[PDB]
């Protein structure tokens, strides 16, 4: 599930783009770094959960 | 536990600085922090492993 995204989706819109969301001052165009992270995130789904 | 009140909490020099290797807010985003009004702020500082 996508943790964060630049904008707010209009209703019934799908987003698959996995480009590294850059929130930091430096754009981190290649990979993560200064407040730059992978938009998607997995669930910690568990029977213990 | 230092109390912070009646002041502006601008994070222009805090968030944009790369000197902090760990910056994560559990309630709001740093981008929306600058435009969110608050109340009495308590600052707690320590050194750990």
């Amino acid at each position: 599930y996508r943790l964060f995204r630049k904008s707010n989706l209009k209703p019934f819109e799908r987003d698959i783009s996995t480009e590294i969301y850059q929130a930091g001052s430096t754009p981190c165009n290649g990979v993560e770094g200064f407040n730059c992270y992978f938009p998607l995130q997995s669930y910690g789904f568990q029977p213990t959960n | 536990r230092k109390r912070i009140s009646n002041c502006v909490a601008d994070y222009s020099v805090l968030y944009n600085s790369a000197s902090f290797s760990t910056f994560k807010c559990y309630g709001v985003s740093p981008t929306k922090l600058n435009d969110l009004c608050f109340t009495n702020v308590y600052a707690d500082s320590f050194v750990i492993r």
